[PDB]
């Protein structure tokens, strides 16, 4: 028998031990499961277009704050009076403010130049970063169609245009299509046609993080299997500017003076910031890139504090030490804090008694305190993110950035602990044994405190094996218009001139899975990077040579035509066999199906020339017993490797003995009945 | 995650020896008790066999008719479980499936079809179902092992079509006729997959 | 002895319906551990069966929630909260009190659930291109029934063989094969069904 | 200081003079009384909450989406209890306009 | 133990089918948890307070 | 939840006999194995017996020293379980443990202290601890059984104030000795609650 | 015979950092269906004791994750990832092949690590009204010291002192410790430590 009471209450222990296993990795990854940053977009103060221009205003510690802007067509008059208490003026003089807000890409999306003329700016930066986040991950934002994809936008509620009683002369019914931040998560969705759940967050200072808090617990619950959170702040009006003067709170020079004495107010700065968020096990199963992991983030509010707007200290470490418990590690896990630093000598030290409480406690070494607002400024609901962007640039280039205008620590904040140390220098921050860990915390205006946990990406990408190839895959780009198309490949040229080395393998693997078709392509095959830079300098002005080029809207699906005779030539297929591994297995399979009926074997006529046959006095492919079976299986071969590299007929069309191929290639006969 | 891949299908005869490879991949083989069970054609589950746990003897326990000759085995170097059938009989064509456990039987693996025939491998004899007056069929007795497909219309038609499943004659071939029902004619053609024999039928009454 | 064990062979579900499938054990299951030792299995149509719930109640892991399972001693039951396509098939009752394991019982023969069907009772005789090479061959068939509880007669038995056949999706329906094989002589001398769908017997002849 | 988030979903107004017209007493508290970030950190304020209050926009669905918010928080547990729902009136005759 | 050939593994699985139960709860306590709408405020149209 | 509540506290001379009741409540009592672990002042745990399950056979098991003396019952109806404590010896003086399980004890209750001594209940003879020229604190010795209460400067000085654990001698009383590390006059209060016993002292060098 | 354990008695552990006890046994504690029958249980500092980790690895339900357990059939290691105040406490390791159970062990003393402490000597007289009722304490008052693994000697021989280790406590995270000398008349008419906060022997008598 069983060997009673031993074998089965053993093999019984091992199931409720097992599924114990699987229930419980389930409740981690239910709650603690890490999920990834897939990729980075961000517009924000400064030229900073993309994640990794963010790194040289970041890096060399360059500031964003410049001026207000005057493309909008601000009063910058009015602005401006002696009377710090005249209604319709802004106290600060400048501000890191984006230069590329003001303009837009109506015809590239489903939008009109009407509807994009009523979109809000925050709306219309917002599609682009998503468009560029879901480029820089590999991803086609054009295959992403009724997918579950959340988008998690934060936002300001902005004054744009005319009074929405009043309409417009022009923009009667997009008004509210662009002034309302409803449709400032459900177009994204729209037109990139994801499904997942359109949310906006509206915390102010705290939204994106907020955010990207609510897109981390999508993730942790299976709502979405992907998501992309994070948040902007773009200034259509000066009426903030003239409004936080009132209660004087702006610094006069629009600097976020991040823990320095010589703070004199908040500051302020427009941008706009975007995370591709998905889980871990998703990220590295669909081989998705991930840049860090959000591992956990906490959402609180300031409680009764002294008012709306100031700050509170306890929250501030509940939030903090919330995330901490929730991601499953402790103070001194955190190597590099970047806190709010609002900017203003009212919300700092209270910030960094929060930080010194949470952290500063129970410290190891000393942690690295760092805010992205010194840089670029107060970016509200870009802020949380913006902070996110930094980090993980930090994280992918091993170094600890500088907070600028932060050479005098404040005095009302007690330093002599040395837990908290300010980062007014580069710290070197490499790769180590400890999983490399920070924190972003912002703490909006509206009293939500929010803090989320950015580990590193744990280093298992490293094992790629290399070899080298024949195969030249097609470097194909695609953009909506003719000029966009001769501006992709003139980046790209810029970006293959400037990143040299880059093996051309990769560099059409990531062109052709990662960018959407569009209707107007761009597609040569190149054998160096010399002789495809020309190209490629010849495809940014224009001048097609040795490319493909072609408007191709509404044409997804291609028919296979099969000319009959006139390639009397046949010396041709010989390099393709020797080349093509499928040309060199589908010729040997139709040959060994037309060897039983006709007993030539087409492998020794293969390896000749055209003038073979004239030596032994026989004029080109003459012989119809000896040509047609050979016309059919240089025939097939070409159909198989066309459906072997992705192209499927539609249609099939045999001109006179391509009905054999009709036969053989749609399924309608085998090889051996269509050879036979 | 876990598999208990399997193999060992083939051509036996009443008579003759066989082997069932099953591998086990993502746990540790050795503290799992394998066991055999098979599928009798038309019916569920049957035990034939379970093996202790290396660690708990690796003695053996068969059911009485296949004692002895189903010999069980197993191994954790190279973490595979042998069935050695012997002198399989026609009771033994049947789907045999690797189980994970002596009384808990988990993972099921995926399921090897074993045949046991004394028949050869012949094309169909396809006879018509002429209609009464209704429906309209056609056979396809005479006919050995079983990969098949019976379409009507030669795949035009697909609402009403059913074919049936196989049956099993004592003489060891396999019966099917393939029937749709609509007023009207109709054709029908089989295609024998083994020796490639397809054969079309129209049908009148 | 051995404890052997009955259940609803012919239990009949419905999508969004709770089902509830029993077993009924001669012994008592219940070891002294206090443990019931019962395990519930189910059997897709055409696949690999799977490990539903052991020691009477609990679930196997990743098993959906939508069985459940519980009972005394000697009566188990396990309720579908919410059936479907998957949860379609044969289910298993297994003892694990005495293994030696020679059958897994009788199982229980889950189908979708639909009202009471027509069956269509269809005699074919055996085509002349049959009497050639001395065997025959009349079919009765029967379509559109359900249930699968239809003995077919042959009068005017015991050479009959059973065909019966997969249960569909858009109709939900059996069709049945009674293949009388034939002789020579014997064919130069009817079917009928006693299915639940009618109640006199309806005789058709070649 | 119990955890308890005020999930509301809102749709963008325009209640008074813009932003940038500041009025004579409404001057500091013409965007923190209006804009729809305060407005679940208001009551999160005046009330003490120290919980998830998001104050969610996703149009007409605001409001089951914030419910669906505060389920999410409060299954997880992050906040002891919930305020989850949605309020507009518009003050300006211009959403039907 | 020393009665038959178990009770030591028994408890072993009695602890660990509790267990198992007390974290499939907390799934079922973290995804479909009933959420009691404790009470309602509107100030909805027709003067609904 | 579940719960192991306890009771059977007292006094208890040496060769008396005791009762400790253990009530479950939460699961079924039945099914599991009942044990009495105990934790020696100074030390962690040491098991003193178990019974099975009733349906294990209800088989008692003690430690061969306590073997006998002790008896382990249990019951369903009103679900208690009861260790008779039968001739408590010095070795009895200490806490007890009602624990869930034969070889797993899960939840261990709450822990009753059973105290068996053949002192009586007198309050302490402060003696004071006069520093050598500094900490200055004072005795407690002389007193049983183990409620107790020593603060210095009446409840007024917290920092740096420290009162020994109770110490055990051979004859059966207890000590303690309180102390305060501050340099300077202080004055030490102690409470004997049972016979309600407070001695004052004021200490110089 | 009896699989007799040792363990690291006096392993300190410290806020914000993974800890890494231990336990080694004579015998295999690993079971025939490869489980190893090792428990890790934790007693509070005047509290009842809980069940950490069973079958070596698995947690206990209601037991935080910050403990996980694993080794093979000798040695076996509890990891706490993040150390607390209530992990502060005894360790046991509790072997399940043989029970007859008669002790817990040594146990592994988890206390909050700081620096090495300053032993601070003081020796206490008894009074002269101790010396009327026939009695005699002169106690050697070793305080603020860390860890506790120092001996006081009396000379000038021991033999007659008693123990009394103390609480760690928070703000502070050190011992106290009394040697208390009870003493009779005549006899009547110094202590010192080898505690490793120091090295030569400080020797003050009354």
């Amino acid at each position: 028998m069983a060997s009673t009471d031993s074998e089965k209450v053993a093999e019984y222990l091992r199931r409720a031990t097992l599924d114990l296993r699987a229930a419980r990795q389930r409740i981690r990854e239910l709650e603690g499961e890490p999920v990834a940053v897939v990729a980075m977009a961000c517009r924000l103060p400064g030229g900073v277009s993309t994640p990794e221009e963010f790194w040289e205003l970041l890096s060399e510690g360059r500031d964003a704050v410049a001026g207000l802007p005057t493309d909008r067509g601000w009063d910058l008059d009015s602005l401006f009076h002696p009377d710090p208490t005249r209604s319709g003026t802004a106290h600060q003089r400048g501000g890191g403010f984006l230069t590329e807000a003001t303009a837009f890409d109506p015809a590239f999306f489903g939008m009109s130049p009407r509807e994009a003329l009523a979109v809000d700016p925050q709306q219309r930066l917002m599609l682009e970063l998503s468009w560029e986040v879901l480029e820089r991950a590999g991803i086609p934002p054009t295959s992403l169609q009724a997918s579950p994809t959340g988008v998690f936008v934060g936002l300001i509620p902005q004054e744009y245009g005319p009074r929405l009683a009043e309409g417009g002369e022009g923009v009667e019914g997009y008004l509210m299509t662009g002034t309302t931040t409803s449709v400032a998560s459900g177009r994204i969705a729209y037109t990139l046609g994801l499904e997942g759940p359109a949310i906006s967050v509206d915390t102010a200072c705290s939204s994106s993080l907020v955010a990207v808090h609510l897109a981390c617990q999508s993730l942790r619950r299976g709502e979405s299997s992907l998501a992309m959170a994070g948040g902007v702040t773009v200034m259509p009006t000066p009426g903030m500017l003239v409004d936080f003067s009132r209660m004087n709170s702006l610094a006069p020079d629009g600097r976020c003076k991040a823990f320095s004495a010589g703070a004199n107010g908040f500051g302020m700065a427009e941008g706009a910031g975007m995370l591709l968020l998905e889980r871990l096990s998703d990220a590295r199963r669909n081989g998705h890139p991930v840049l860090a992991v959000l591992r956990g983030t906490a959402v609180n509010s300031d409680g009764a504090s002294n008012g709306l707007s100031a700050p509170n200290g306890r929250a501030q470490v509940r939030v903090i030490q919330q995330a901490l418990a929730e991601s499953g590690l402790g103070p001194a896990d955190i190597d590099a804090v970047e806190a709010h630093g609002t900017g203003t000598r009212l919300g700092d030290p209270i910030e960094a008694r929060a930080l010194f409480e949470a952290y500063g406690r129970d410290r190891e070494q000393p942690l690295h305190l760092g805010s992205v607002k010194s840089n670029l400024g107060h970016t509200q609901a870009a802020a949380g993110v913006a902070g996110v962007i930094k980090m993980v640039l930090a994280m992918r280039a091993g170094t600890l950035p500088r907070t600028l205008h932060a050479s005098e620590r404040s005095k009302e904040i007690d330093w002599s602990s040395g837990a908290i140390s300010l980062l007014d220098e580069p710290e070197p921050w490499p790769a180590g044994a400890r999983p490399r860990r920070a924190g972003v915390s912002s703490f909006g205006i509206s009293g939500t405190n929010a803090h989320a946990i950015i580990e590193e990406a744990p280093q298992v990408v490293e094992g790629e094996r290399v070899e080298a190839g024949d195969v030249v895959a097609p470097w194909v780009l695609s953009a909506s218009s003719a000029e966009g198309l001769r501006a992709q490949a003139a980046r790209l040229a810029a970006h293959l001139r400037e990143h040299p080395g880059q093996d051309p393998r990769d560099i059409a693997y990531s062109l052709a899975t990662g960018r959407a078709a569009l209707p107007h392509r761009a597609a040569f095959a190149p054998v160096d990077e010399s002789a495809a830079l020309r190209v490629l300098d010849g495809l940014a002005t224009g001048n097609a040579d040795g490319a493909a080029v072609g408007t191709s809207r509404a044409q997804q699906r291609a028919v296979f035509v099969f000319p009959g005779q006139g390639w009397q030539w046949a010396g041709m297929a010989v390099d393709l066999l020797d080349t093509s591994p499928v040309f060199a297995a589908a010729l040997r399979e139709c040959a060994d199906a037309l060897e039983p009926h006709l007993d030539f074997e087409v492998i020794p006529f293969l390896r000749a020339e055209a003038a073979r046959r004239e030596q032994d006095a026989a004029l080109s492919t003459e012989r119809v017993d000896v040509v047609q079976p050979v016309m059919f299986a240089v025939m097939v071969s070409l159909a198989s490797m066309w459906r072997a590299h992705g192209v499927e007929p539609a249609a099939v069309i045999g001109h006179s003995q391509g009905e054999i191929a009709a036969a053989c290639v749609a399924g309608a006969l085998s090889l051996d009945d269509a050879a036979r | 995650e876990v598999q208990l891949v399997q193999s060992g299908g083939g051509l036996v005869q009443p008579g003759r020896s066989l082997r069932l490879s099953c591998t086990a991949s993502g746990f540790t083989f050795g503290d799992y008790a394998m066991s055999w069970v098979r599928q009798a054609p038309g019916k569920g589950l049957e035990w034939v066999g379970f093996i202790r746990s290396k660690a708990y003897g690796g003695t053996t326990e068969y059911a009485a008719s296949v004692k002895g000759r189903f010999t069980i085995s197993r191994d954790d170097s190279k973490s595979i479980a042998y069935l050695q059938m012997n002198s399989l009989k026609t009771e033994d064509t049947a789907v045999y499936y690797c189980t994970r456990g002596g009384t808990l039987f988990d993972y099921w693996g995926q399921g090897t079809l074993v045949t046991v025939s004394s028949a050869s491998t012949k094309g169909p004899s396809v006879f018509p179902l002429a209609p009464s007056s209704a429906a309209l069929g056609c056979l396809v007795k005479d006919y050995f092992p079983e990969p098949v497909t019976v379409s009507w219309n030669s795949g035009a038609l697909t609402s009403g079509v059913h074919t049936f499943p196989a049956v099993l004659q004592s003489s060891g071939l396999y019966s099917l006729s393939s029937v749709v029902t609509v007023p009207s004619t109709y054709i029908c053609n089989v295609n024998h997959k083994p020796s490639n024999t397809k054969v079309d039928k129209k049908v009148e009454p | 002895d051995v404890v052997m064990t009955q259940s609803p062979l012919s239990l009949p579900v419905t999508p969004g319906e709770p089902a509830s499938i029993s077993c009924r054990s001669s012994q008592s299951l219940l070891h002294s551990n206090g443990y019931n030792y019962l395990d519930w299995y189910l059997q897709k149509p055409g696949q690999s069966p799977q490990l539903l719930i052991y020691l009477g109640s609990n679930r196997a892991s990743g098993v959906p929630d939508r069985f459940s399972g519980s009972g005394s001693g000697t009566d188990f039951t396990l309720k579908i909260s919410r059936v479907e396509a998957e949860d379609v098939g044969v289910y298993y009752c297994m003892q694990s009190l005495q293994t030696p394991r020679l059958t897994f019982g009788p199982g229980t023969k889950v189908d979708i659930k639909r009202t009471v069907a027509a069956p269509s009772v269809f005699i074919f005789p055996p085509s002349d291109e049959q009497l050639k090479s001395g065997t025959a061959s009349v079919v009765c068939l029967l379509n559109n029934f359900y249930p699968r509880g239809a003995k077919v007669q042959w009068k005017v038995s015991g050479n009959s063989q059973e065909s019966v056949t997969e249960q569909d999706s858009k109709d939900s329906t059996y069709s049945l094969s009674s293949t009388l094989t034939l002789s020579k002589a014997d064919y130069e001398k009817a079917c009928e069904v006693t299915h639940q769908g009618l109640s006199s017997p309806v005789t058709k002849s070649f």
